[PDB]
DNA sequence: AGACGGCTGGCACGACTTTTGCACGATCAGCCCTGG
DNA sequence: CCAGGGCTGATCGTGCAAAAGTCGTGCCAGCCGTCT
């Protein structure tokens, strides 16, 4: 699968993604520090097939159960200041472009 | 027609990881045939980790003992997999009751990640909620929907859950939210992957809005006969020797010969059903047109078995994708509008559609039928159906919720 | 503190714990020289 | 089993006293091994495994 | 660990090719010669008991072609790495040192009283050791464990692994391509060339 | 609260394509034997 | 000694019909929102 930087990622609150854009990128000029969410990316994980639970599961909340892995940027732990700008070179034919 | 050939010519129809590996096969047969940092940093996740907190706290050998059985049945993606009796029978004792591993995996449910080891969803919610203050609003309400009426929760329908379980549209709802901000499968939560997943081939040339015949990289099993071995065969001592020598020479050039065609064959032969499919491309993966095998051979200047054959397990790539040859083979479906069309455009379409459109009210087949022929497309409601219900998309009358 | 894989875990459970206390036991670096030696024609082995 | 003289037998370390050498008879060295290799291939790219 | 069958013998490089010629003082050979008869030519001669030559000489290929047809099957020699294990397992150690002993301490001279002591020093800590000369040229070979030798975990494309499995893999299918071609009855030039490049990997 | 109509999903006929096993005697120029 | 005939090693052709998979597409059964 083609791991699609989101802005509505799993397992994180709101108020951590309360820094990031409608795209999932961090707004330019946030005072990043410590270690919190850059750059949102989830890796789609081969998802299963039948498994009673994970369907009763998936309804439940949707868009969520069985669909990805959770791996963003992430600041370096020892790292901090406000991010001048963030720079995104994208493959050519790519049908993406959001923030770019 | 050939056995030294019928092969040799079908010996290309497999993916270059089996040729290569069929090549060495028949490498050592012919004798005149031939082609720091172990520092691997290590880490824990809820297996280690888990385990770690095991000993800090204070278990005795028994439980100790008991408490790695039930740490190592916590299947990584989130919960357990055995049973809680299956435990018990594992231990291999008669005097040790449910209630001794009980509490051994009762403790447990209060580790690093909340929620961990839980088995059958529904405990794991619900421990989760015991760490929660209990000066919150919307304690009693969710917990009383935790233990039973999940069902329905399950289901698309809510209005029937709260004039039976004694609950008001307003407040109840905001309860669900609590529900609903709670993260079940919390055995994730330390996990993390880092795979690859990716095979080359044939290559895209990029030329003028166009990728071609390109080259080969790395897919040529260097095949030159040796000539310290070949210098013997003129010179040689009995028959059997200099008849030896002979017959695997001939058989070398035989296999020097057809890898050296199969290559060529599967080379140029790159060109032609990607361009008979100018459109999936440069258009987008929506704009797409039938291919068939038997109308591929009739393009290109060969026989259908033949490009069939060279076409399977060849993984191509383009800066615009990879995607294996053979997956290009679509059926038929009539249009009407100048060209027929294909059931993954009917499948690509119905899913961008269904992606733009109201969350509330959702989209239909009979209008989504509709919307096709306004497009002009003119396709059946069944297709559109089974190209639904194939991409495990669910029911969109059953997907609508509260707004 | 550097070798023992079981060492330095007890020893974390004995100073959370507050025993203050010591096991030597056996490094892995011995361990990974033994295995080397032994990929050779040579043979060696601990005894009593 | 009984599942407690299993976790405790593994940390059975001698004292190492008097460490000897001696060769490696051609019949001692398969007494330290359990199979035989016999394919130059490690690992296959199609689903990571042996 | 694991192993390697290698039906092909092979010795071991840490002995012969040393400060001390460990093969050369059990059976008082040249190093050059030893050398040269382990890459498979020169053509050493095993036992000659019959024939009237000796035991330790040297016969290059001419003289083994030529001296083949004098003395017909009765010399019988070999020509790679399994000869001068064959040369060595046939040796009394019990019978030769109390001889060597004998010769040393009889013969005394200026140049006698040297060079002659180390060969029975050496025989007899191998004796007294309980060990055998033939286990110096091993039969099969003990491979590395494979936990202690990572792959070298790269970006995903090519492992590009530790080159510590490298001499492995060489080494494995070569045995392999060697042990192919001796069940086809294989000409004596290319079945020797072959087993001279395994005993050189 | 149940009939009416829309929605949805499962199943199967049939035209078209995907693939898959079938081991073949036939053939052409270099080499060797022979008449002019 | 040279050209004609027979022997034989080299060298080709990488093809073709047969049994199964695939979706256009129609039929048919179950289920729910709403007005009666």
């Amino acid at each position: 699968g083609p791991e699609e930087i989101t802005a509505d990622i799993p397992n994180v609150g709101e108020a951590a993604l309360s820094k990031l854009d409608e795209s999932g990128i961090v707004y330019i000029g946030a005072e990043v520090t410590g270690g919190d969410i850059l750059v949102g990316k989830v890796t789609p994980k081969g998802e299963t097939q039948l498994t009673p639970e994970e369907k009763l599961l998936r309804a439940i909340f949707g868009e969520k159960a069985s669909d990805v892995k959770d791996s963003s940027l992430r600041v370096p732990n020892g790292v901090s200041g406000t991010v001048i700008d963030v720079q995104v070179f994208t493959r050519d034919g790519v049908e993406k472009d959001k923030r770019a | 027609m050939t056995p030294q050939l019928q092969q040799a010519i079908r010996l290309l129809q497999l993916s270059t990881l089996e040729l290569q590996q069929e090549l060495q096969q028949a490498l050592e047969s012919n004798p005149l045939l031939e082609e720091p940092v172990y520092q691997g940093e290590t880490t824990q996740t809820l297996q280690d980790y888990l385990m770690w907190q095991v000993e800090l706290t204070p278990f005795t050998d028994t439980d100790r003992a008991i408490a790695t059985s039930i740490v190592d049945a916590v299947d990584d993606t989130g919960y357990l997999t055995i049973q809680i009796e299956d435990i018990v029978d594992s231990i291999g004792d008669d005097e040790i009751g449910l209630e001794e591993v009980e509490a051994v995996l009762k403790r447990i449910q209060r580790f690093d990640p909340v929620g961990v080891a839980a088995k059958d969803l529904r405990d794991c919610l619900l421990i989760q909620l015991s760490q929660f203050a209990k000066e919150t609003p919307w304690l009693e309400e969710a917990r009383l929907i935790i233990s039973d009426h999940l069902d329905l929760l399950a289901n698309h329908d809510f209005r029937t859950l709260m004039r039976v379980t004694r609950l008001k549209e307003e407040v109840l709802k905001e309860a669900v939210n609590l529900i609903q901000s709670l993260d079940p499968r919390p055995g994730q939560s330390i996990q993390t992957s880092e795979p690859e997943y990716v095979i080359p081939d044939v290559l895209v040339r990029k030329v003028s809005g166009r990728w071609t015949v390109e080259l080969n990289a790395d897919s040529i099993p260097r095949l030159k006969i040796n000539q310290q071995y070949a210098a013997m065969g003129n010179s040689a001592r009995n028959d059997a020797d200099g008849q030896f020598i002979r017959s695997n020479l001939q058989e070398a050039r035989w296999l020097i010969k057809s890898l050296e065609s199969r290559n060529d064959t599967l080379l140029r032969v790159s060109r032609c059903i990607v361009e008979q499919q100018q459109a999936f491309f440069e258009q987008g993966e929506e704009y797409m047109k039938p291919m068939v095998l038997a109308d591929i051979a009739q393009a290109v200047e060969m026989h259908e078995s033949t490009i069939s054959r060279v076409t399977t397990q060849k993984y191509l790539h383009s800066p615009r994708g990879i995607f294996e040859l053979k997956y290009f083979f679509s059926s038929h479906v009539n249009t009407e509008g100048g060209g027929e069309a294909s059931s993954t455009a009917i499948r690509a379409l119905v899913k961008k559609l269904i992606a733009a459109e109201n969350p509330a009210k959702p989209l239909s087949d009979s209008k989504l039928t509709s919307m096709l022929s306004e497009q002009g497309i003119m396709v059946a409601r069944r297709t559109v159906a089974k190209y639904r219900e194939s991409l495990s998309i669910p029911p969109s009358n059953q997907r609508k919720q509260l707004v | 503190k550097s070798d023992d894989v079981n060492g330095r875990t007890k020893m974390y459970k004995n100073i959370v714990d507050g025993n203050h206390q010591m096991e030597p036991g056996m490094p892995e670096s011995f361990n990974v020289l033994l295995k080397e030696i032994r990929s050779l024609g040579i043979n060696i082995e601990l005894e009593d | 089993k009984d599942l407690l003289k299993f976790l405790k037998a593994q940390t059975k370390t001698e004292e190492f006293d008097a460490i000897k050498i001696a060769l490696a008879s051609p019949d001692m060295i398969r007494s330290w091994s359990f199979g035989e290799v016999k394919k130059p291939e490690t690992i296959n790219y199609r689903t990571f495994k042996p | 660990m694991g192993h390697i069958e290698l039906a092909s013998p092979t010795a071991h490089i840490w002995f012969l090719k040393s400060l001390p010629s460990r093969i050369g003082l059990l059976l008082d050979m040249p190093l050059r010669d030893i050398e040269r008869v382990l890459y498979f030519e020169s053509y050493v001669v095993i036992e000659g008991g019959m024939t009237n030559l000796e035991r330790q000489q040297i016969l290059t290929e001419e003289q083994y072609l030529d001296a083949l047809e004098e003395f017909g099957d009765e010399f019988d020699a070999k020509m790679g790495a399994e000869a001068i294990q064959a040369l060595l397992k046939s040796m009394d150690l019990e019978q030769e040192c109390e001889q060597l002993r004998e010769e040393l301490n009889e013969t005394n001279s200026e140049t006698k009283r040297k060079k002659l002591t180390k060969r029975i020093k050496l025989l007899e800590a191998f004796v007294q050791s309980g060990n055998k000369p033939e286990w110096m040229i091993l039969t099969v070979l003990p491979v590395l464990p494979p936990d202690l030798r990572p792959l070298v975990p790269l970006d995903g494309g090519r492992f590009a692994t530790s080159d510590l499995n490298d001499l492995y893999r060489r080494v494995i299918n070569r045995n392999n391509r060697l042990k192919r071609l001796l069940d086809l009855a294989a000409p004596d030039i290319i079945v020797r060339n072959e087993k001279r490049m395994l005993q050189e990997a």
